[PDB]
RNA sequence: CCCGCAGAAGAAGCACCGGCUAACUCCGUGCCAGCAGCCGCGGUAAUACGGAGGGUGCAAGCGUUAAUCGGAAUUACUGGGCGUAAAGCGCACGCAGGCGGUUUGUUAAGUCAGAUGUGAAAUCCCCGGGCUCAACCUGGGAACUGCAUCUGAUACUGGCAA
RNA sequence: GGCCGCAAGGUUAAAACUCAAAUGAAUUGACGGGGGCCCGCACAAGCGGUGGAGCAUGUGGUUUAAUUCGAUGCAACGCGA
RNA sequence: CGCGGGGUGGAGCAGCCUGGUAGCUCGUCGGGCUCAUAACCCGAAGAUCGUCGGUUCAAAUCCGGCCCCCGCAACCA
């Protein structure tokens, strides 16, 4: 299920920074971010239309940690749902519980947040939720249970999150170690470098 | 073209026959090697391609290509055949399944092992 | 067809001779051997000094070499150390007291020999032959040559089948005797064999003749 | 400001007394995104010269297209030598769903949401020309109201 | 279902990398061995045959074969054609059949509108709810493009009359 | 198979199998015992030759221990030499 | 030396982001314009995009090196 290989390899192949590491050190210092991975990394082949569409889809999937079947189901639900298809797809991926935990700051990486969620450190409305793909609803309180409140990695992740740029659609209390999911993140709140048209076209072949 | 003409005589869908009628809408079928031999390929290319005349369980006698390097097959050897033609071999429209009943996997293969019935090396 | 050498067909009319000395038939052949030796040694030494034209001039009891080069700084080196070394070696080769002069070429992009040598250097360094030849043509035309033609020949890019490729810009009238066509060749010894490079540079037409 | 993209490069021959002389043809499309789109077709002995000639030709001979909020105003058909083309004003968010040459032409034109399909021949040159012609033969509500002598409210 | 114990401890594979099609180099072999869905590849520098390294795509699955629709506007009703690419009977007369210049009246068959009955439940779709999420289950609606009967409209088509 | 025909045959009209093309129009060459125009000791008009004789020289062939190697329609054969 | 930014006709400025297209103003010349200057109009000339390279079908643009310029950089008794 989960990708268990080197993460900077994915970052180099994609080209951009996927935030696959905690971010204490520069990714340029941790790896040759410019060069592609492999024996023929220095060469930069010209990508075709299908190549760039596939590249964009892979970027989103690698960022969020979602395999093809689950991602395809997300697209199907987004297309079914009313409104803009790409915006709905991004909204669902944001709605994922592990993404929510990472955004609030109870995890250095999304993998670390997923680790906590799987190991039963997360309570949603006073209910211990175990699935990373759990869709968080608006006006949901998400809190760290007392068993995991003693973990030092949570505090370190909170400091890293304080370093990062804060999301407007969440309200997190670090002392209580709990955040409320105020609303679905708008497309303006989400990152601009991500392109949705390519994903929509690729899955609408 | 005219709707009146169409009402009189509708358009009759063009029934496309299958290119592997010996399988009879089955994925694979069992047979007995009547003869094992080699044949010369068609014009632009050259080789000695290994083929088997096989009597199928449903009466049909077909010719089937043997993929991979080397084979242990001989006469009176039960084999499993599947669809797929070799193009530059006239009248050969079926492949033998390597790693099937009384058919050994290709020796010393490290890639496409699943296609050639080769078990994982340690 | 087969074309005549542009320099050889224009000797006397517009082009001067490289060796300029008189000798009777008694000493003619020995002079030729010594001149060949001097030129060979000088090219081998100053391969990396961008030497364009060695001009040999013999007083009755002296040998005067004149090296036309793009970068005098490297050939002379520290004060007179390198020129003195070259002077003493050429003196022993010739068997006569020698005197070396150095003429600076202010425009190495218009000298056909230098352009050809640079292209062969690039070819040996495994650049793309079209890229190298286009760069040379653009540089010459920008510097203000009335025309330039460059030709490369033989196993381009390690191809089994040999080909010839040539690019011309401006005009290069070969049949006009009064024209000033600087022409020279070079050979790149690449890992796949020899690649020949020919360069014509039409700098202008000399009306006065001036020999 | 002008976004440009190369659709296809094709090798052609002349077959002269000596041997065969090869040359390259470049089909390009440029556009400002805001509605102006123009195609160009060039030919040279070498690919870079052909592409540059095509770019120059495409930069010239542009045509304005009436765009409604980044999409078409009504379903439009377009025809040419072999290419029969249909295009539909799809809703916002669907993206440009078109095949190859039509995708390139519409993307540089600036239409973000259409449902298109190319019938008949799908030769890149003819389909580009047919798509541009179809875009040209597309009037706006203001244009139809003016020509019919009515207000936009009467036309709706 | 919850709580406690221990220790990263017990848990990754398959296909592909010449173009179509995302992903390249070296070695072995020499129209042989072999590959192949199509185009093709191999005769001594093979990114296409085998091995290796690297990479790409899926992932407890991954490939191959069989089968249906799609792409196929390639049976074209929506939605094709017939001078030369396949396609105008050798030519005419003519029954059944198809189609019908113009005005008025009438009928209300076709047509249109409304209403009533029915069109089982499940399935599909919309808004919700319950399984920690999902699959799954479930409440209500919508839909079931239809058929029948009744009441109206009379522009067009049909019938009848001039 | 049916129908028609004295017969020749006509009419209606498939399938297995096989190939990945078959075709239409037009484009650039080359060719034509197609057409027009033009030029060159190309022909025609002339002079002198070669092919016959002897010898010189080169090549092929044969021979030889070796008869070194190359050039071998025009455009190799008093050629590298 | 540390970090950052910059180098585009003679000057002052776009073009860099999205790889294909060298633009604007002043200045120079000529002509018209003005009796003439000036002003105004029309033409003409002027960078190889600091340089050395790398990538690519193609580089002012993408990448690196060097050269400089500027800002920041903790040291003068
Ligand atoms: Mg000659
Ligand atoms: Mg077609
Ligand atoms: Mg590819
Ligand atoms: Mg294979
Ligand atoms: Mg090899
Ligand atoms: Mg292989
Ligand atoms: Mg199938
Ligand atoms: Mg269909
Ligand atoms: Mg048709
Ligand atoms: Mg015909
Ligand atoms: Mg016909
Ligand atoms: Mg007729
Ligand atoms: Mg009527
Ligand atoms: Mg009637
Ligand atoms: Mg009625
Ligand atoms: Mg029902
Ligand atoms: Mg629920
Ligand atoms: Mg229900
Ligand atoms: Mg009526
Ligand atoms: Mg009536
Ligand atoms: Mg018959
Ligand atoms: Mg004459
Ligand atoms: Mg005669
Ligand atoms: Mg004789
Ligand atoms: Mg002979
Ligand atoms: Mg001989
Ligand atoms: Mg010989
Ligand atoms: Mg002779």
């Amino acid at each position: 299920a989960r990708y268990l290989g080197p993460k900077l390899k994915l970052s180099r192949r994609e080209g951009t920074d996927l935030f696959l590491k905690s971010g204490v050190r520069a990714i340029d210092t941790k790896c040759k971010i410019e060069q592609a991975p492999g024996q023929h990394g220095a060469r930069k082949p010209r990508l075709s239309d299908y190549g760039v569409q596939l590249r964009e889809k892979q970027k989103v999937r690698r960022i969020y940690g979602v395999l093809e079947r689950q991602f395809r189901n997300y697209y199907k639900e987004a297309a079914r749902l009313k409104g803009n298809t790409g915006e709905n797809l991004l909204a669902l991926l944001e709605g994922r519980l592990d993404n929510v935990v990472y955004r609030m700051g109870f995890g250095a990486t999304r993998a670390e947040a997923r680790q906590l969620v799987s190991h039963k450190a997360i309570m949603v409305n006073g209910r211990v939720v175990n699935i990373a793909s759990y869709q968080v609803s608006p006006n949901d309180v998400v809190s760290i249970r007392e068993k995991a409140k003693k973990q030092s990695r949570v505090k370190a992740a909170l400091e890293l999150a304080e370093q990062r740029e804060k999301p407007t659609w969440l309200e997190v209390d670090a002392g209580k170690m709990e955040g409320t999911f105020k609303r679905k993140p708008e497309r303006s709140d989400l990152s601009a470098d991500i392109n949705e048209h390519l994903i929509v076209e690729l899955y609408s072949k | 073209a005219t709707v009146n003409q169409l009402v009189r005589k509708p358009r009759a869908r063009k029934v496309a026959k299958s290119n592997v009628p010996a399988l009879e809408a089955c994925p694979q079928k069992r047979g007995v090697c009547t003869r094992v031999y080699t044949t010369t390929p068609k014009k632009p290319n050259s080789a000695l391609r290994k083929v088997c005349r096989v009597r199928l369980t449903n009466g049909f006698e077909v010719t089937s290509y043997i993929g991979g390097e080397g084979h242990n097959l001989q006469e009176h050897s039960v084999i499993l055949i599947r669809g797929g033609r070799v193009k530059d071999l006239p009248g050969v429209r079926y492949h033998t399944v390597r790693g099937a009943l009384d058919c050994s996997g290709v020796k010393d293969r490290k890639q496409a092992r699943s296609k050639y019935g080769v078990k994982r090396p340690k | 067809g087969q074309k005549v050498h542009p320099n050889g067909i224009r000797l006397g009319i517009v082009k001067p001779w490289n060796s300029t000395w008189f000798a009777n038939t008694k000493e003619f052949a020995d002079n030729l051997d010594s001149d060949f030796k001097v030129r060979q040694y000088l090219t081998k030494e100053l391969a990396k000094a961008s030497v364009s034209r060695i001009v040999i001039e013999r007083p009755a009891k002296s040998i005067r070499v004149t090296i036309h080069t793009a970068r005098p700084g490297i050939v002379i080196g520290k004060k007179g150390e390198d020129v003195e070394k070259l002077r003493k070696v050429v003196a022993d080769i010739a068997g006569v007291p020698a005197q070396i002069n150095i003429a600076e070429v202010r425009k190495p992009e218009l000298d056909a020999k230098l352009v050809a040598d640079s292209i062969t250097s690039q070819l040996e360094r495994r650049v793309m032959f079209r890229r190298a030849m286009k760069r040379a043509v653009q540089n010459a035309m920008r510097l203000g040559a009335k025309g330039i033609k460059v030709e490369v020949s033989g196993r381009l890019g390690g191809a089994e089948i040999a080909r010839t490729e040539w690019y011309r810009e401006g005009r290069v009238p070969l049949h006009t005797l009064r024209a000033d066509i600087d022409y020279n060749t070079s050979e790149a010894h690449t890992t796949y064999g020899v690649i020949g490079v020919k360069v014509w540079i039409f700098k202008g037409e000399i009306l006065g003749g001036m020999a | 400001e002008l976004q440009e993209k190369l659709i296809a490069v094709n090798r052609v021959s002349k077959t002269v007394k000596g041997g065969r002389i090869f040359s390259f043809t470049a089909l390009t499309v440029v556009g400002d995104g805001n509605g102006r789109v123009g195609f160009g077709y060039g030919k040279a002995r070498e690919v870079p010269a052909a592409i540059q000639k095509a770019m120059e030709k495409a930069r010239r001979n542009m045509i304005n297209v009436a765009l409604n909020n980044g999409t078409l105003q009504h379903p439009v058909k377009g025809v040419h030598t072999g290419s029969r083309v249909f295009m539909q004003p799809a809703s916002e968010g669907t993206g440009i769903i078109a095949g190859g040459a039509m995708r390139a032409v519409l993307e540089v034109a600036g239409v973000h949401n259409v449902l298109a399909k190319a019938y008949g021949s799908t030769n890149p040159i003819n389909v580009v020309r047919a798509t541009i012609d179809g875009l040209e033969n597309m009037n706006s509500p203001e244009m139809v109201a003016a020509k019919r002598g009515k207000s936009v409210e009467e036309i709706l």
